[PDB]
């Protein structure tokens, strides 16, 4: 299972991560943004593994 | 701070060129890819068999 709990963990930080470089947002706002483009696909993704 | 500033010195000096090349190359191939896709679905379908 470490392979999918890392996965979680990374994809959720680089995203952040990703849109705070290229919009230049600050942390907070740039990880609003992120939640907003993969909540939905997490919680798709837990249903799909599940 | 300052943008995209990614580090131009040492070890991540190097690999962050190396990896924007790398990336730049992995869209332009899938540029590509995308010009023919029934060649490739003739490949996946000889990867499924």
């Amino acid at each position: 299972a470490i392979g999918l709990l890392v996965d979680d963990a990374i994809v959720v930080v680089e995203n952040v991560e990703r849109v705070m470089a290229e919009e230049g947002l600050p942390p907070k706002e740039a990880t609003r943004k992120s939640m907003g483009q993969i909540q939905g696909a997490l919680v798709g993704i837990a249903m799909v593994l599940s | 701070q300052k943008g995209s500033h990614g580090a131009t010195t040492g070890f991540f000096g190097w690999f962050n060129r190396m990896f924007d090349k790398s990336t730049h190359h992995y869209t332009d191939s899938v540029g590509n890819i995308l010009r023919s896709t029934g060649r490739y679905l003739v490949l996946y379908l000889i990867i499924v068999v």
